[PDB]
């Protein structure tokens, strides 16, 4: 597992601690724990062993993100069944123009997900926009024109109690994406047409999977990001002195970190053969 | 085209409004190929940063 | 042109400062090119330093 130097062993396990219990807690955020990133020891250690320590917890933590990566495929299947009955539900709808309202029934109707997890988002948005552009059409309010210009995604004459919670529920997944649990659907029967109700419940499904995808994402490109500049400089600081160890140091480092795949290569071969580049770094 | 001055300096040729207010009342064009031509949009924006 | 504010469209007139703004297919680049050679001569560059 992840080891470093210049620690004592209090701080250590610490912090492995930390990285075991990162799913049961909230602000999922690496720096919304400013406490774990100061116990590197910055003032504390020279530059070079403070450094590592700081990439080796950033790389441990990407490692820990992407194994917790969650299973959407559940939610993603209700997401499919929803949008399959608010097409079959919109089909029966009495349209004044029949003509646009069969051309989102055909979009909503042909929308499937590709297992890449990276393409959910945008399949979704697609569908929502559809969807409630025949809600609004439903309701016939107003819907904009404008070129260059689409539909806004937002519920559609729901009780605005029940909007502010799904908007809390919301904000509770963005803050810790990994136990996400819906369940908020107080939508009831009486007022409303079922199709808007059903668009209502898609609408939900659907920007629930959203926000769970862009933290995830943000949160990965920030944690690239950062250990691409720890390498960078530390590079920077090993180079001034040409000796063996720093160069098996230095041509460790070099690897390119862009991916998963590649975090988890630079991760292992500082693992493998810590010894050759331990020598180089100094302490206390 | 010296022996031409006699109109072409006119102000006549110059003045644009009358075309300018044709073009508005005509309209924007409506069919389908064209709307690729109609989408255009200039931002006003401060020049501090 | 047409062009977009605020959700409208609306159109815009300016003039063309210089002649260089005409369209090529409407004067294109040899022509300026003999111009060029054209105005050369009245100054007596024809054979140009």
């Amino acid at each position: 597992s992840l080891q470093f130097i210049g620690l004592q062993r209090r701080d250590v396990v610490a912090l492995v601690n930390f990285l075991r219990h990162l799913t049961q807690k909230p602000d999922v955020d690496l720096e919304a724990h400013p406490k774990i990133l100061k116990k590197c020891g910055e003032k504390r250690l020279h530059r070079r062993t403070v450094l590592f320590n700081e990439l080796m917890l950033w790389l441990g933590y990407y490692r820990e993100l992407r194994f917790h990566n969650p299973d959407l495929s559940s939610v993603l299947e209700e997401f499919e069944v929803r949008c399959v009955a608010v097409a079959r539900r919109g089909y029966t709808y009495p349209f004044g123009d029949r003509g646009k309202a069969r051309d989102h029934l055909a979009v909503l109707d042909r929308t499937e997900f590709d297992t890449d997890v990276r393409h959910d988002a945008e399949i979704v948005e697609r569908a929502l926009v559809s969807a409630v552009i025949l809600a609004k059409m439903s309701v016939r309010e107003t819907l904009v024109t404008a070129i260059g210009q689409t539909e806004p995604i937002a519920f559609v004459h729901l009780k605005d109690t029940e909007v502010q919670r799904i908007e809390e529920n919301l904000e509770g997944v963005r803050r810790n994406m990994f136990c996400v649990k819906p369940l908020d659907l107080n939508l009831d029967r009486h007022a409303n047409t079922a199709l808007v109700n059903a668009v209502n419940k898609l609408v939900y499904t659907g920007r629930l999977i959203m926000n769970v995808r862009r933290s995830w994402e943000e949160l990965e490109r920030k944690c690239l990001a950062r250990i691409q500049e720890r390498c960078k400089l530390l590079v920077k600081e090993l180079r001034m002195c040409l000796s063996f160890d720093s160069n098996y140091c230095r041509n460790i480092l070099k690897h390119a970190v862009e991916n998963g795949d590649s975090a988890d290569t630079l991760l292992e071969l500082l693992i493998e053969d810590f010894d050759i580049y331990v020598d180089s770094f100094p302490q206390s | 085209f010296v022996d031409a001055l006699k109109t072409l300096c006119h102000p006549v040729l110059h003045e644009p409004a009358p075309c300018l207010q044709t073009f508005t009342e005509r309209g924007p064009p409506s069919e389908p190929a064209m709307q690729r031509l109609l989408e255009c949009r200039f931002q006003q924006e401060p020049m501090g940063g | 042109t047409h062009c977009q504010e605020n959700s409208e469209t609306v159109a815009l007139c300016t003039p063309r400062i210089v002649i260089g703004n005409l369209p090529d297919g409407l004067a294109p680049g040899p022509f300026h090119e003999l111009r060029t050679w054209e105005i050369m001569e009245h100054m007596r560059l024809r054979p140009p330093p």
